[PDB]
């Protein structure tokens, strides 16, 4: 399974015809789920892929660093700010930006200047995913190697396109989380961790149905 | 009127003669040569294209009758508790629950869980269906089946079957852009939209949408 | 090799480099030397080619000419737009009498005792309603985009987007054939400027509530402190 005519599938068992005729099974995640059409030309496949396992790292990066705060305020640090709505807040403290809760460790400031320097760095990174640089020089532009693999787990080809379909997955369910945790902040206005503590405590009230009046209009 | 060809009624009618696509021909049923986004230019996606704006035009549809007939029915008769349509989900968390015709003999729906669990359920199979496959059909036109979907039969000429394509998309385009109408005259008035309408019809001049215009401007 | 007068630019006549940097595959991409692979459909050919396609949309040669019709006249609206938000305000800091000089509540002028006083002057348009003049903009309106797609009585076989002919170059700009190719290309650089600047309006419009002039104050005034970070915690969910 996972490639080729017989591989695993968006509908699964009702899924014959309705899988199109160009997403044949050789990249991976390959569920045959294109059904707006939207990557039937070649070249929008291959952006679209490109667009999908860069925004499916960004994903799960965010995904932890934004629930890993909510752990460690379970675990018993403060931080400046563990909240991840709240969390760019912790520059406007007067503390500061402590990292661990430690003054002495990043104590930001300026928020202009770590938008400066952060972009300084994030300019340059990403045009270097383009054309090579000091990791590589004119590899895949989705799955480069030999710089950004230390331990390098791309050596079988069988198990480099399993861990390829594993990432895509995790990557999938990763920008689902994301879509999850940025839409149930706004109508919460609570953690994800702490969605998740009340989701717990009572899990017939609470739902997403608790909060499923307060877009109402009303004048 | 033609509705097929190269002479067909078009969006702009005379000022669309220029405009008109060369891979937009006189083909599917409601090609006004409406594609200045450049949007069909592969049949494939035209085709899942065509396929998305009948699902979503034969949803709005239902949609629409769905919005309204509650809010006539209830300024007819058969009084609600909230009769209007986008208050009509909150009718779960009503002491009485929600009713389909209001009296407390019927249904006595005071779950939210049951009714979205079965009817995720039963819609998974059901659009797996529509997908591909199915006990009414298999390898059917996946837009228009027939068979086990047509009790009267009113495909059975291709000339007349050919019209109620090009009028049910015609119905189906103007149900979609009266949803969307719907969509954002609920969010502006915060009331319903027969209401809108009588609110309308008491004074045309003053008591439009602009009336609400200054409304969403925003503050600080 | 080359003389100072040369390097500086002095000589209009051998200028024959002016459209390498902006047109063919010798030209600025948009990430400049960190933009290796330019789409391959991008040839440089059309202006404003930077090689960016990054999403793909633009693939297809067709869907291509669409979007850049799309970016043209998005363009242009938002040129005239990103002219004629901050020039009532310019007007109103100069002294001009409008009674609402910024754009995102000039709209409600109209809604006033005295309807809609053009320069602030009841002897200008001194416009009451809106539904006649909504009338009037999209009969106006339909006639002239109508007469944009396939021509009518300002041309009719001419370019969709540039036509130029008596009426849309007057002045006689892009006679020259090297002339009209470079200002094509400052055309829509100028248009993607004021697209990114009007969205930065909407925006700026959104988080604020205040003029874009009022905005530029208030930068200037204190810029560390009145950035767009001291309304970031304007959409905190609650
Ligand atoms: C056999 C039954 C079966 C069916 C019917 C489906 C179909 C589905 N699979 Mg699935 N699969 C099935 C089995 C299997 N799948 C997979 C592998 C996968 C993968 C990898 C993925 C899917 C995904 C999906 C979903 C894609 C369609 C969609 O997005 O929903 C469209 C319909 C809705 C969203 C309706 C939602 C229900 C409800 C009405 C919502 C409530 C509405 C709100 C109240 C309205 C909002 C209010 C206002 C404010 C906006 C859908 C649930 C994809 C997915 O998860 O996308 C989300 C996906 O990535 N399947 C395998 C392994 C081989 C299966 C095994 O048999
Ligand atoms: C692209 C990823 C990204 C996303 C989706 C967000 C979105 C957010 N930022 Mg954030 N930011 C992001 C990257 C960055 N932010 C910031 C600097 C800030 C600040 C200072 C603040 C936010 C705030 C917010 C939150 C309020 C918006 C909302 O609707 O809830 C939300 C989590 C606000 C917040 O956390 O509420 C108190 C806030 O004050 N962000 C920087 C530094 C330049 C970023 C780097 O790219
Ligand atoms: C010759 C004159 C003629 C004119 C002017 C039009 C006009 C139009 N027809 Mg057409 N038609 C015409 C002939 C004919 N039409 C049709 C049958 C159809 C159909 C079936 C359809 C059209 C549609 C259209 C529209 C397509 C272009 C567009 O999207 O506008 C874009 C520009 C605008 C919409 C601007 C107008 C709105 C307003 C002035 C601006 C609103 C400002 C807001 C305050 C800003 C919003 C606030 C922000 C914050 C959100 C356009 C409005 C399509 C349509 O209805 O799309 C909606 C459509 O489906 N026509 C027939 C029968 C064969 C014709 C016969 O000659
Ligand atoms: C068919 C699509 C659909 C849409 C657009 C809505 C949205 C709505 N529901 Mg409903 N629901 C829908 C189906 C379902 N709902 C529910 C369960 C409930 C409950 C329990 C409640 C609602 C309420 C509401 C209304 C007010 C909430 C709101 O945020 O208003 C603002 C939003 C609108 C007015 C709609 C604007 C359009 C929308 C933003 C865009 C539509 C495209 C979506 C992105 C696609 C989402 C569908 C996906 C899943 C395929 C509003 C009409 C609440 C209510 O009525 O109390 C006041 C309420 O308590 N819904 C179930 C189960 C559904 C099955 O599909
Ligand atoms: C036997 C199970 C089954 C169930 C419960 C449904 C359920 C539904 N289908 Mg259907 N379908 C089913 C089999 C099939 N459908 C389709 C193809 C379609 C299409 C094209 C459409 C539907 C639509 C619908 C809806 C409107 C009812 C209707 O079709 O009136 C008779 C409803 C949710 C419509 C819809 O979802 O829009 C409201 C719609 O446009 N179905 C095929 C392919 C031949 C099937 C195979 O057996
Ligand atoms: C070699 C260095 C170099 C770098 C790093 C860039 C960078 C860029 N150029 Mg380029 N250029 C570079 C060389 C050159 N450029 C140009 C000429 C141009 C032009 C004409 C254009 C560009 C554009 C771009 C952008 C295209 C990608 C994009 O849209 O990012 C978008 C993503 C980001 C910028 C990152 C996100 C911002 C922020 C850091 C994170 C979010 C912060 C918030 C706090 C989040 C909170 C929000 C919440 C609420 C959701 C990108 C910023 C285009 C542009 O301006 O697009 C905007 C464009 O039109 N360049 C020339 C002349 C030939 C160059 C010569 O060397
Ligand atoms: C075709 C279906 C349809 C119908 C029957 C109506 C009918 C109505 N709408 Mg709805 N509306 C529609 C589509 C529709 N609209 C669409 C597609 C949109 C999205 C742009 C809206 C957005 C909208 C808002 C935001 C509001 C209304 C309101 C109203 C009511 C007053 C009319 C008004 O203010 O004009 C609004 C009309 C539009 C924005 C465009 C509708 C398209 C029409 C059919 C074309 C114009 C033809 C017209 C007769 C000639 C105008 C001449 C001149 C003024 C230009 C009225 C009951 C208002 C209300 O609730 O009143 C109390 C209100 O607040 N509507
Ligand atoms: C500054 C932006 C800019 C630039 C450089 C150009 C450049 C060009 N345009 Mg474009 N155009 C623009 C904005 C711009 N246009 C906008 C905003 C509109 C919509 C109103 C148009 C509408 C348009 C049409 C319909 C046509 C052109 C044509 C041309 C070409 C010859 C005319 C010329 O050289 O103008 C040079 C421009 C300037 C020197 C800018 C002067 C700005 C003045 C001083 C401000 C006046 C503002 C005014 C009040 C706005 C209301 C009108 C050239 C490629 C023609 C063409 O391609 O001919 C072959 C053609 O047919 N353009
Ligand atoms: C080959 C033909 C070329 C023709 C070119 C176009 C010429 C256009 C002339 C101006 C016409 C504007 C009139 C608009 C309708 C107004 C109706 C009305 O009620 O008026 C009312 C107005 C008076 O109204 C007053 O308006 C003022 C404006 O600030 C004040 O607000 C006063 O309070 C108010 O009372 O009457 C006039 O202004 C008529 C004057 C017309 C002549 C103005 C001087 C122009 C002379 C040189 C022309 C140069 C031509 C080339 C430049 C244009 C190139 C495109
Ligand atoms: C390139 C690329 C590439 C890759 O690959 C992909 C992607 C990313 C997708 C792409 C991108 C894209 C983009 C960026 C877009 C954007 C756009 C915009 C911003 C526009 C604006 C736009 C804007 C606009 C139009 C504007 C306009 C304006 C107007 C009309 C006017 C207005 C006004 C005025 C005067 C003032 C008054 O008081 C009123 C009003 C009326 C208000």
């Amino acid at each position: 399974e996972f490639y080729g005519p017989n591989r695993a599938k968006w509908l699964g068992p009702y899924s014959e015809n309705a899988t199109p005729a160009y997403l044949t099974g050789e990249f991976p995640g390959d569920y045959g789920w294109d059904t707006a059409g939207l990557s039937a030309d070649p070249e929008t496949f291959k952006r679209y892929r490109e667009l999908e396992l860069i925004h499916a790292r960004w994903a799960m990066l965010g995904a932890l660093g934004c629930i890993t705060p909510e752990l460690l305020a379970k675990s018993g640090t403060q931080f400046g700010e563990a909240v991840w709505f709240k969390a760019g807040a912790q520059i406007f403290s007067e503390g500061g930006l402590d990292y661990l809760g430690n003054p002495s460790l990043v104590h930001a400031q300026n928020i202009v200047a770590t938008l400066a320097v952060q972009v300084i760095l994030m300019g340059l990174v990403e045009g270097y995913r383009v054309n090579g640089g000091p990791a590589g020089e004119g590899l895949d532009p989705l799955y480069p190697g030999e710089s950004f693999d230390p331990l390098g787990l791309a050596d079988d080809p069988d198990t480099f396109a399993e861990l390829k379909v594993k990432e895509i997955k995790n990557g999938r369910l990763a920008m689902f989380s994301m879509f999850g945790f940025f839409v149930q902040a706004i109508v919460t206005g609570k953690g994800p961790i702490q969605n998740l503590d009340d989701h717990l405590s009572n899990p017939t009230v609470n739902n997403a149905f608790a909060f499923a009046t307060k877009f109402t209009p009303s004048a | 009127i033609e509705w097929y060809g190269p002479d067909r009624p078009k969006f702009l009618g005379p000022f669309s003669e220029g405009d008109t696509p060369a891979y937009l021909t006189g083909e599917f049923p409601g090609d006004y040569g409406w594609d200045t986004a450049g949007l069909s230019a592969d049949p494939e996606t035209f085709k899942r294209y065509r396929e998305l704006e009948l699902i979503h035009a034969r949803w709005a549809m239902l949609g629409a009758l769905g919005c309204i007939t509650p809010e006539l029915l209830a300024k007819n008769g058969i009084p609600f508790g909230e009769a209007v349509w986008f208050k009509a989900g909150a009718q779960i968390f009503a002491e009485g629950g929600l009713n389909y015709l209001g009296n407390e003999n019927l249904i006595h729906a005071q779950s939210i869980i049951a009714t979205l669990a079965f009817q995720v359920v039963v819609m998974g199979l059901a659009e797996a269906y529509r997908a591909n496959g199915g006990p009414l059909g298999e390898g059917l036109d996946p837009l228009h089946p027939g068979g086990a979907f047509d009790p009267l039969g009113l495909a059975d000429d291709p000339d007349t079957f050919a019209e109620l394509k090009v009028k049910e998309i015609k119905n189906g385009r103007l149900a979609m852009f009266s949803m969307f109408g719907f969509f954002v005259q609920a969010i502006v008035t915060g009331k319903g939209p027969i209401q809108n309408l009588d609110d309308h019809l008491a004074n045309p001049t003053a008591v439009n949408a602009f009336a609400y215009a200054t409304k969403f401007t925003p503050s600080a | 090799k080359k003389t100072i007068r040369e390097k500086a630019g002095w000589w209009s006549n051998g200028g024959n480099e002016k459209l390498s940097a902006f047109y063919g595959p010798d030209r600025g991409l948009w990430l400049g030397p960190l933009s290796g692979t330019t789409p391959a459909y991008l040839t440089g050919e059309f202006p404003g080619d930077y090689g960016w396609d990054s999403a793909g949309l633009s693939a297809d040669p067709e869907t291509f000419k669409r979007y850049r019709e799309l970016e043209l006249i998005h363009a242009r609206w938002a040129m005239l737009g990103a002219l004629g938000c901050i020039t009532p305000e310019l007007l109103a800091k100069n002294g001009t009498p409008i009674v609402e000089p910024v754009w995102f509540k000039a709209g409600a002028q109209i809604f006033a005792e005295g309807g809609l006083d053009y320069l602030g002057n009841p002897g200008l348009v001194h416009a009451q309603s809106i539904l006649a003049t909504l009338a009037v903009q999209v009969i106006l309106m339909g006639a002239i985009e109508g007469y944009r797609v396939n021509g009518g009585p300002a041309g009719e076989g001419l370019d969709k987007l540039h036509p130029g002919g008596q009426f849309f170059d007057p002045l006689g700009l892009a006679e020259d054939p090297d002339a009209f190719a470079e200002l094509k290309v400052k055309e829509i650089k100028n248009g993607r400027l004021a697209m990114f600047s009007m969205f930065g309006f909407f925006v700026q419009a959104i988080v604020t509530g205040k003029g874009p002039l009022a905005n530029l104050d208030e930068h200037l005034a204190s810029p560390f402190t009145s950035n767009a970070f001291t309304y970031a915690q304007k959409f905190t969910p609650q």
